[PDB]
């Protein structure tokens, strides 16, 4: 070691911290929700706080942090994450013991929390301008890449323990080391459980002091803002990067948030060990084809052309592998078995399920031996049911003729479709899994190239400057709008018991699929676009 | 990586 | 703070005759209880630990059993660091001994004193 790659063991440390606090985020959420007793707007505010905080600062912090100290700030803005991440876990330890106590036939401790998330924003706030910005102005030439790729493949060790951890904290009871473990009542599948998430959110923070100690032992050196942010803004190949990225990054977040609603709907499977050394050694990979093969500017911008040209080249690919609609009664045909429908809204009831007084709001899908799934069994007229097998007895609103055995024999759930598309379900994921590495071969590119296009003087500003418009346009409003274009196409709404905005439970697979493919999809064609012109006017430039 | 949200700086 | 330990001790427990009113009182000694919650549990003879009452940091939300809801009362006192509880309209049920809880790092219990009330 040179000293130089010390600072590589210490920011690949504080990824993987800021990975590890981001997983601990995003999975105990619901502990927090049951243990509070908070609605969902709170706990959707407690949620956004990190966001919030991230946003506020990163501007300032990484323009004010480029001139001064800079593993200095790295390492007190890691020690921040430390105190917000026992801050976290510090209203589990003054407020008490925790408490918590159909057949279908024809309260203030938050703000702790809240302000926890903040210093967690600002505890992500200065390790990825600064420090990259430290790898570029520090590092020999050509090497930058390789070690981006060498930090992005460790950073998914994080996930990793993020995803053990949580797993095995949320197996015990939230009071663990205080009671006696025998006098639990409740199981982890019980719904009044809370699992120890206060464990999370102290591994968390005690890791990023950890991470936050070998940034002070590094030196220095190893051997206005609007004007600068103006000449930032005014840069035209920059601000087409930022929003070519944006758009990128976009289509990347619409369309891994609803991959497993699409493989529910589609090919009906319930929602990785191969996936993540995939991703792993695409990024690993694509460093070292930067790193290798000696290019220069423009080369690694048709590098990072190429990858989004052969991701959207098996993209389009999804549109081929279609399963059929599903057959259901009441939504994209009538209940009797003969005649569809035009529309699913107010749809007329039929002659069999008139006798049967249940809820037609009730969502409990069922399907007989026709291959017909009915919406619950009320509605299927099965009068009778049986007990660990399921069957539904005597069920009347199966049209055949006159077979005796075709009217019982039903069991519950979604049952699956025809072993035709499952193969196309295999296919999907393999598809998938190119498409994902194809990505990870873009990478690095997309920070690599920042640093080359904006002046020396600017490249932490910059890189802070795309890290808003990654953060703030994709990050929160992408999911937004890709939600909306989703649940526009919702078959069958659930009526809630407060109000609305209650989660559909079954879709029209089609056009669900063709939305949810197509906004994706325009959305990586017009960035491909930008790519083109990005490519004509850089090489005009140049 | 698996995942939502992305960066990708993560998963 | 540099103390050793929370120290609980609680007064005004005794006897009561019929629906009549009560008032006890908890102060703590030590590391400051200021940001804990603060409990009021019961034990009866025979029985385990009840959860009575509970008061927060400033007083702000206070949280009662479903036994025992609209006629107990419990307050803070931040100079005098003491928790009150008023308890008002008893019944022969809370025969018992009344117990106090902080949580400063670690749990930590009360002495407690009888709290038998007369039937009449």
């Amino acid at each position: 070691c040179n000293g130089l790659k010390m600072f590589l063991a210490a920011l690949s440390l504080s990824f993987i911290a800021k990975t590890l606090g981001a997983i601990i985020m995003k999975s105990s959420i619901i502990h927090i929700e049951r243990r509070f007793e908070i609605s969902s707007s709170l706990v959707g505010f407690i949620d956004g706080s990190f966001e919030i905080g991230n946003l506020l600062v990163i501007v300032f912090v990484s323009y004010f942090g480029s001139k001064l100290h800079r593993p200095k700030l790295i390492g007190i803005g890691c020690f921040i994450m430390g105190i917000g991440g026992v801050l976290t876990a510090l209203p589990h330890f003054f407020m008490g013991y925790y408490r918590y106590s159909t057949l279908s036939t024809c309260s203030y401790m938050w703000i702790y929390v809240f302000m926890g998330n903040m210093l967690r924003g600002i505890g992500e706030t200065p390790i990825v301008p600064l420090g990259l910005s430290y790898i570029d102005d520090f590092a020999k030439e050509g090497h930058s890449s390789l070690y981006l790729g060498i930090l992005n493949a460790i950073a998914m060790i994080g996930p990793i323990i993020g995803f053990t951890l949580g797993s095995l904290f949320s197996k015990m009871y939230v009071d663990i080391g205080y009671v006696d473990l025998s006098t639990i009542r409740i199981t982890p599948t019980d719904s009044r459980w809370v699992g120890a998430w206060w464990l999370n959110f102290l591994v968390s923070g005690l890791f990023s002091i950890i991470s936050s100690i070998p940034f002070f032992f590094l030196p220095q050196t190893p051997n206005g803002f609007f004007q600068s942010f103006k000449s930032i803004l005014t840069n035209p190949l920059y601000v087409m990067f930022v929003l070519l990225t944006l758009l990128q990054v976009s289509s990347y977040i619409g369309a891994f948030t609803y991959v497993f609603k699409y493989v529910e709907q589609q090919y009906g499977q319930p929602s990785g060990v191969i996936t993540i050394p995939i991703f792993a050694s695409g990024m690993f990979l694509g460093g070292y084809i930067i790193k290798k093969f000696k290019l220069n500017t423009v080369g690694i911008a048709k590098f990072s052309c190429f990858t989004a040209v052969m991701s959207l080249s098996f993209y389009l690919l999804y549109f081929f592998i279609l399963c059929e609609n599903k057959s259901v009664a009441g939504l994209t045909m009538t209940y009797d078995g003969n005649n569809p429908v035009t529309s699913h809204r107010d749809v007329p009831l039929s002659y069999c399920n008139s006798d049967c007084n249940c809820d037609e709001s009730q969502w409990e899908p069922v399907c007989g031996n026709n291959g017909i799934t009915y919406i619950s069994p009320c509605l299927a007229g099965c009068k009778s049911s049986s007990k660990k097998p399921i069957v539904f007895y005597n069920c009347s609103c199966l049209e055949v003729t006159g077979l005796q055995n075709r009217n019982y024999s039903a069991h519950l759930g979604e049952c699956p479709r025809d072993d035709a598309c499952t193969r196309k379900f295999y296919f999907f994921v393999a598809i998938q899994v190119l498409n994902l590495f194809f990505s990870a071969l873009g990478g690095t590119s997309h920070v690599m190239l920042i640093v080359k296009i904006v002046q020396p003087e600017l490249k932490s500003l910059a890189l802070g400057f795309h890290s808003m418009v990654i953060r703030a346009l994709g990050g929160i409003l992408a999911p937004i709008y890709f939600g909306a274009l989703i649940d526009t196409t919702c078959i069958k709404w659930s009526t809630n018991n407060c109000g609305t905005r209650g989660s559909c439970r079954t879709y029209n697979s089609t056009s669900f699929s063709r939305v949810y493919l197509g906004l994706s999809s325009m959305l990586r064609v017009s960035s491909l676009v930008l790519y083109i012109i990005l490519i004509y006017a850089m090489k005009k430039k140049y | 990586x698996l995942l939502v949200t992305a960066g990708l700086v993560l998963a | 703070g540099s103390s050793s330990q929370v120290q609980l001790v609680e007064s005004g427990g005794g006897l009561v005759q019929a629906g009549g009113s009560l008032r006890l009182s908890c102060a703590a000694s030590g590391f400051p209880v200021n940001l804990s919650y603060m409990h009021w549990y019961r034990q009866a003879p025979g029985k385990e630990r009840e959860w009575v009452a509970a008061i927060s940091s400033w007083g702000w939300h206070t949280e009662y059993a479903d036994s025992v809801k609209g006629r107990f009362t419990i307050s803070r006192d931040n100079a005098k660091n003491t928790v009150y509880l008023q308890m008002n309209s008893l019944k022969p049920e809370d025969t018992a001994v009344y117990y106090c809880h902080v949580r400063v790092g670690r749990s930590y219990f009360g002495q407690g004193t009888q709290v038998s009330v007369s039937a009449g």
